[PDB]
């Protein structure tokens, strides 16, 4: 699973005097929230409709997680890159994709 | 990883088998039609041969 998160800085007092290195803290919070959201849904739902639900839920979880820290960072948008299966089983997946074309 | 790869191979094999079944059915009905046409032509040819043999 790959995602990109874009954020901006508001209230510089909080950005400078709340958390040590807020960028790394936001990175770890994003990773934890993405871990929490991906494990809720099954594999095929992630593979097919991953562009909207997973990306949308991730945003809600990230806001909820970084709210207590009060970093002052405002979360603009999180978007989607890829929900590719692992490299070891890619051949099985694309072969299964090509199977329907072979049948036709 | 092995388990998921096996499942995906299962799905692919099922799809290919369904396609092969459809192709086999179509080829079978085609062969039946070909045989029927050839049999009709052979019957007409036999009638002509019998006519010639009787005339001779």
């Amino acid at each position: 699973v790959e995602m990109n998160v874009q954020y901006r800085v508001t209230n510089p007092e909080k950005y400078l005097y709340s958390v040590t290195s807020p960028d790394d803290s936001l990175r770890q919070a994003t990773d934890s929230a993405l871990r929490g959201v991906i494990g809720k849904y099954t594999m095929d739902r992630i593979l097919t409709e991953g562009r909207t639900v997973i990306r949308s839920d991730t945003q809600r979880e990230l806001e909820e997680t970084i709210r207590p820290y009060d970093m002052g960072i405002t979360l603009l948008d999180v978007n989607f890159q890829a929900a590719r299966p692992p490299e070891e089983v890619k051949a099985a997946f694309d072969d299964a994709i090509a199977a329907r074309e072979n049948e036709q | 990883y092995n388990r998921m790869r096996a499942e995906r191979e299962a799905v692919a094999r099922r799809h290919r088998s369904q396609g092969q079944e459809e192709a086999e059915k179509l080829r079978a009905t085609a062969d039946y039609e070909v045989t029927r046409t050839l049999a009709e032509a052979e019957r007409q040819g036999r009638i002509m041969r019998g006519e010639g043999d009787a005339e001779a």
